[PDB]
Parts: C-alpha cells; sequence; structure tokens
RNA sequence: GCGAAACAGUACCGUGAGGGAAAGGUGAAAAGAACCCAGAGAUGGGAGUGAAAUAGAUUCUGAAACCAUAUGCCUACAACG
RNA sequence: UGAGUAACGCUUGGGAGUGAGAAUCUCCCAAACCGAUUGACUAAGGUUUCCUGGACCAGGGUCGUCCUUCCAGGGUUAGUC
C-alpha cells in the first residue's frame, strides 16, 4: 500500500508536532560544582561523599 | 552458479586479438571502422 | 626591434602612479610585461614553510617586491635633451654601423 | 550587535539537527553550554564547538560583556547533498542522498534585537517611499 | 659494448643487506632488452672484474596516483644483481 | 653524539627510520 | 614545526566524486491472475 | 554549436561487434587573507590586501521549486476544489 | 512526499593502553563457532590488492585514532621449478 495522494507541508508537521525531545534533568556536583545529569557521578568520580572512580 | 564470462587470457586473445582480427576481410573492416571512430583501445590486446 | 629593452629609463603615463620614474629590471615579451624597480610595490603576506635546509629559516615578513606592468603604460625617457620630455621613437638604421637605432620623433635624440 | 560562528558541510542532517537547536534558542550562555553538554545526541558535540567558538569571538573579537549573551538564533540550513547508488534486488538500483547541514549560531547581549531588524526593514521601506515622492516631485516640475 | 645497458644503481634495505657480509651484491637497473651476457660484458668493459653470477628481475608497470585528476602508469624496470667475489669491494661512485 | 642526533626521523628516499646507515647520512640530505 | 609542502602536487582533501550509470535493467514475468 | 570549448570517443557499459556522457567565467593585479581568538584540525570570527571580501579559491550575475527564522493577524465542537 | 519510515545482508565479555574523543583501534585473558574445514600448497583469474610509515576529503550500510581506502617508500633473484 502506498499514498495515492501527496501529503502537504502541513500534515507532515502536524505529525512531527509530537516528535520534540525533552531536556534531561541535571544537578550540581557537591565537590566540583559542574552540572551533572541526575543520580550520577561527575567527571571527578565524586558521588555524594563516596570516591568512586579515579579522576578523569 | 556459472555466469557467462569466465575470464581467460588465451581465449580472449585468440578470439578478439589483433592477429585474429587481421586474418579476414571482415576483421579488417571492423578495425578500419574503429580507426574512423579513433578509439584509443583499438583491440583487446591493449589494456 | 623592440620599444622597451632591459636597462633604459622609463616612466608611467597612466594609472594611479603618474610620473613614476624607474629603471626596468626585466622584460617578459610573451606576457607583454615589464618589471620596474620602485613602482607597483605589492606586499604578499609571506607565510612560513619548513621542508628544506633553506626553508628551515626562510625569514619572510612583509617583503615588498616588484609586480610586472603592461608595456603600454611605459614610455621612454629622454636624457640627452636639456628639457627632458616624453616622446615616441623611430627605428632608423645608420649606415655607419648598419645597426638599427631608436630615435625620438619630437627631437633628434638617439635611444 | 550580533556575534556569530558558522560551519559549512556539517555531516548531520538538518532534520536531525533542528531538534537540538530548539533546546538552546533563547537560553543563557552557561545554561546553553550545560544543556548541550549532557544530551545523548550526535548533533550535540558539534553545536557545542560552534557555540564555544561563537562565545570566544564574541568576547574577544566583537567585545561583549559575557554575562548578558543569549542564543539569539541557532539554525542548520540545508547544505549541498552528495549522491550515491545503493544496489537493490533483482538488478534495480536506488539513489542514497547523504544530507549535510550548514549550521549557524547567533548570540546577542541586548534582549530587544528584533526591533532593530524590523527597524532596518522599516528604514528600507521609508527610503522606498522617499524615492517615489522625489521622483514624483520631479515630474510635475518638468 | 656501447654501455647503455647499465642504467642505474639502486640502494634499498635489501641492497644494503646484500652489500655487506663477505660477498658483496650490487644491484643496478639495466636496459630491459639486455641479456645476462650483455650485463657481464658491460661490467667487464667498465669495471674490470668478472662477475661470479648475474640475476635479473622484471617489475611490471602498475598504476600510480590513483584517483588523482590525471592517473598515470609506472615505468618498466629490469634489475640486475651483480656479485663480486670474496674480499673485493669496488665503489659505485669514483673512477 | 652528532650521528645519533642526525639519525632521528629524516627518512632517506629508499630507507626507513631506525636502520639509518651508521656512516651514510650526508649525501642526499646535505 | 616543519609543516610544509614544497611538492608541486600536495593535498589532503583529494578531489573525487562518485557517479551513477543508472543501471536499472529490471524486468517482470507472468501471473496466475488471467481472466480468459 | 561537431558526440567532444576541460586531457572526448575520455570516464563508463558489453565476451565481442557496438553504444556513449557530464563538466567554461575570482579579482585590473593573487595583492589567494601574515597575525590574534575558539577548535584536535579542517574551519569560523577578527586583522590585513583590494574600489568592492555578501568579489575568498564553494570564486560573474543568482530565478523558482525547496528548506528554515521572525514583526502583524487568525486558529484546538470542527464537515472544508 | 512516502519518512527519519523499511532496512543496516550468520559470532561475546572484561582489563590495560593510545588518542581531543574507543562496544568498533592495539595488547592480554577468556568465550563461541570451523576443524574432509572458516585449516595448509597451488592451477585459473585478479593485477599491487603484498611490507613499512602516515592520513581519516571520499568509500566502509553505525563508529572509527582503524581499514583490501588514500599518500610516500619498498618488495617478486633459477643450468635443475
Ligand atoms: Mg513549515
Ligand atoms: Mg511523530
Ligand atoms: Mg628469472
Ligand atoms: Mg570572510
Ligand atoms: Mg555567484
Ligand atoms: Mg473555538
Ligand atoms: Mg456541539
Ligand atoms: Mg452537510
Ligand atoms: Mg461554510
Ligand atoms: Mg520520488
Ligand atoms: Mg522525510
Ligand atoms: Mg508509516
Ligand atoms: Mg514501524
Ligand atoms: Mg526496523
Ligand atoms: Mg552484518
Ligand atoms: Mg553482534
Ligand atoms: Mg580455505
Ligand atoms: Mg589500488
Ligand atoms: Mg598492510
Ligand atoms: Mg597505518
Ligand atoms: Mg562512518
Ligand atoms: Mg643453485
Ligand atoms: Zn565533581
Amino acid at each position: 500500500a502506498v499514498q495515492q495522494r501527496r501529503s502537504s507541508k502541513h500534515r507532515r508537521d502536524k505529525r512531527r508536532s509530537h516528535d520534540a525531545l525533552t531536556a534531561q534533568a541535571l544537578s550540581v556536583c557537591q565537590k566540583c560544582g559542574k552540572k551533572k545529569l541526575f543520580h550520577r557521578v561527575c567527571s571527578c568520580g565524586m558521588y555524594g561523599d563516596l570516591r568512586v572512580k579515579k579522576a578523569y | 552458479m556459472k555466469r557467462t564470462y569466465q575470464p581467460s587470457k588465451l581465449k580472449r586473445a585468440k578470439t578478439h586479438g589483433f592477429l585474429a582480427r587481421m586474418a579476414t576481410a571482415s576483421g579488417r573492416k571492423v578495425l578500419k571502422l574503429r580507426r574512423k571512430k579513433q578509439r584509443a583501445q583499438l583491440t583487446v590486446s591493449s589494456e | 626591434m623592440q620599444r622597451i629593452k632591459k636597462g633604459d629609463k622609463v616612466v608611467v603615463i597612466t594609472g594611479k602612479n603618474k610620473g613614476g620614474s624607474g629603471i626596468v629590471l626585466k622584460i617578459m615579451p610573451a606576457r607583454q610585461q615589464a618589471i620596474v624597480e620602485g613602482l607597483n610595490k605589492v606586499t604578499r603576506h609571506k607565510k612560513k614553510d619548513q621542508t628544506t635546509k633553506r626553508a628551515a629559516k626562510q625569514s619572510t615578513g612583509k617583503v615588498q617586491q616588484e609586480a610586472p606592468i603592461f608595456l603600454s603604460k611605459l614610455a621612454l625617457f629622454d636624457q640627452k635633451a636639456k628639457q627632458q620630455t616624453i616622446g615616441k621613437i623611430k627605428y632608423v638604421m645608420d649606415p655607419k654601423t648598419n645597426k638599427k637605432t631608436r630615435v625620438f620623433k619630437k627631437s633628434n635624440n638617439t635611444l | 550587535m550580533i556575534a556569530f560562528a558558522k560551519q559549512f558541510r556539517v555531516r548531520i542532517s538538518p532534520q536531525k539537527a533542528r531538534l537540538v537547536c530548539q533546546l538552546i534558542v533563547g537560553k543563557k550562555t552557561a545554561d546553553a553550554q550545560n544543556i548541550l553538554s549532557n544530551t545523548p545526541k550526535k548533533a550535540a558535540t558539534l553545536i557545542a564547538k560552534l557555540l564555544n567558538s561563537a562565545i570566544a569571538n564574541a568576547t574577544n573579537n566583537h567585545g561583549m560583556n559575557g554575562d548578558a549573551l543569549y542564543v539569539f538564533e541557532c539554525v542548520a540550513n540545508q547544505g549541498p547533498s552528495m549522491k550515491r547508488t545503493i544496489p537493490r534486488a533483482k538488478g534495480s538500483s536506488n539513489m542514497i542522498t547523504k544530507r549535510s547541514s550548514n549550521l549557524v549560531v547567533k548570540l546577542s547581549d541586548n534582549p530587544n534585537e528584533r526591533q532593530e531588524l524590523i527597524k532596518q526593514q522599516k528604514a528600507l521601506v521609508k527610503k522606498r517611499v522617499e524615492g517615489q515622492q522625489k521622483a514624483k516631485m520631479a515630474r510635475q516640475k518638468a | 659494448d656501447v654501455t647503455n645497458v647499465l642504467l642505474k644503481p639502486v640502494l634499498t634495505e635489501k641492497v644494503y643487506f646484500n652489500q655487506m657480509g663477505e660477498t658483496k651484491k650490487y644491484v643496478f637497473v639495466v636496459n630491459p632488452k639486455a641479456s645476462k651476457t650483455r650485463v657481464k660484458l658491460a661490467f667487464e668493459l667498465v669495471y674490470g672484474i668478472k662477475p661470479l653470477k648475474v640475476n635479473t628481475l622484471i617489475r611490471k608497470p602498475t598504476t600510480i596516483r590513483g584517483g588523482s585528476r590525471f592517473p598515470g602508469l609506472s615505468k618498466l624496470e629490469k634489475l640486475a644483481v651483480i656479485t663480486l667475489p670474496k674480499g673485493i669491494a669496488i665503489s659505485v661512485t669514483g673512477e | 653524539k652528532q650521528t645519533q642526533d642526525l639519525t632521528k626521523n629524516m627518512k632517506i628516499k629508499g630507507f626507513r627510520k631506525g636502520k639509518v646507515p651508521p656512516t651514510l647520512a650526508k649525501d642526499y640530505l646535505d | 614545526x616543519x609543516x610544509x609542502x614544497x611538492x608541486x602536487x600536495x593535498x589532503x582533501x583529494x578531489x573525487x566524486x562518485x557517479x551513477x550509470x543508472x543501471x536499472x535493467x529490471x524486468x517482470x514475468x507472468x501471473x496466475x491472475k488471467a481472466a480468459d
């Protein structure tokens, strides 16, 4: 099955109206200050108060 | 499966070579036509 | 013969540089150009390239050299005459040496 | 006073690039950098470099404060395409069009920048009307 | 005899590997139409010491600078490997 | 000393790095 | 440093562009949908 | 306009005979953008040359289809060549 | 337009390293398949696709610091095959 009529420039965007993306929640590390994505270790390996990994 | 062209130096050279073409009037006419068209690859002898 | 040779004094009669006196250092007959010292000074933005024994230094900054000029803008300069002026030249052949010599047409000056 | 940075022949398609540009338009400098640094998309580590280059040449070349800059307009225009042949089945063939985008980012310090552009358009319209009247004035005089 | 069949010596890792260790082996490039006997005769008329043996290599021409605006083929080379006897080592440059 | 310094990189036409001739490095690139 | 190119021909962005011969030697066959 | 203004009977197709394209224009002069900034770099933004750099090698002019941004107006009970 | 849709054409995990950036590159340890074969020698054909170093315009159905891709250099030794 294939479209017997061409889709205009308005219906395409009406379908794409729901394709927008959402900005993921971010937080600030408590040891270096840079913004990091929530519930995760910053680039310095500092999660909360626990030294997880070696510095980048 | 077996496709049509299975390459071989000897068969190609003995069928469409310069010496094969220079043995009959028909072959001479074909080369004559190719000289008229000034083809760089006159025969299959040259790469 | 030729209107302009390597060495004779020449000036420019048209363009931004007017009355620009200089000495012709080199003549390209094929391109109808002429390198005249001190005139038409261009300054190529000299880069740095290091792939040779001389290219290891190749100190080049804002070197101003000479750009070639069309032969039409050139005109021969008179020197023997007391009042120097710009004119055209002939190609008379003197039987004394049987050699062709340029002579001006507004005077009787050789070369 | 708009500062800008450009990039021709970005490998990302404009369709897949517009989705990321809409997350940064109107955003502050630090927040735009922070937002773009943690988005798991391919067209995020390229807009970040252009944005960083644009901030740099805004506070160095054009001389702006740096604490009032906001992303005025970041868009990915359609760039030249390149055509290749994908071999299909049963001897057929199709044409694959690898798409490229011309990305351009613009940031301003003044939150009222649209008024000046409309003003310039208005300035152009006023000159248009002005040209007609002077031409009109000349006709009755003759 | 005319000695146009000895075109040019070549120095590579293989050449320097041979040109050391008792017997020396000198590799030149020669006229592609020349034969081994002609190579020995040319070396005789221009060096003076009879070669112990001669080996010949033919490297076929191949395409170079592919994809460049004007592609080009290679040039046909014939290589000759002269080997002088034990303990003798003459210089290719300096006569 | 000097010959060690002049054997680093500076690849000669027919050779590679590392095995630069211990005595022959002054003819082509002089 | 030592970054230079004194050769008459030298480039990193080699010029090339792929072309298409539009080879579409497609065909078809018969069918079981024949109303005679 | 000769198929062929460019290196065209070339690239390419076919075992072969044979078939057979597309592609021109910087600037008067390369004077082809030293240098600084961001970037790994290409590159971009300044600086500089130039009358002109929105003439920058993607190089005369740059149309529409086509893709985006925005001033203003309208639009989420509505049967629409 | 269809549409960012179908498809991406039989094979896993981790450690260390390089790099601006590593599921894809290098090394190591395993793991899984071939084993009358995915093992080894050659004929035919292919014609440098072989080795070293470098690069990531283009191609690799993703990525790529890597490649059978590109650049530079080199490589095929017969009285008995
Ligand atoms: Mg729209
Ligand atoms: Mg949708
Ligand atoms: Mg042999
Ligand atoms: Mg510019
Ligand atoms: Mg134009
Ligand atoms: Mg309503
Ligand atoms: Mg109702
Ligand atoms: Mg009704
Ligand atoms: Mg109605
Ligand atoms: Mg279509
Ligand atoms: Mg679509
Ligand atoms: Mg669908
Ligand atoms: Mg689906
Ligand atoms: Mg699917
Ligand atoms: Mg697969
Ligand atoms: Mg898998
Ligand atoms: Mg096998
Ligand atoms: Mg090849
Ligand atoms: Mg290899
Ligand atoms: Mg390599
Ligand atoms: Mg890729
Ligand atoms: Mg033997
Ligand atoms: Zn931290």
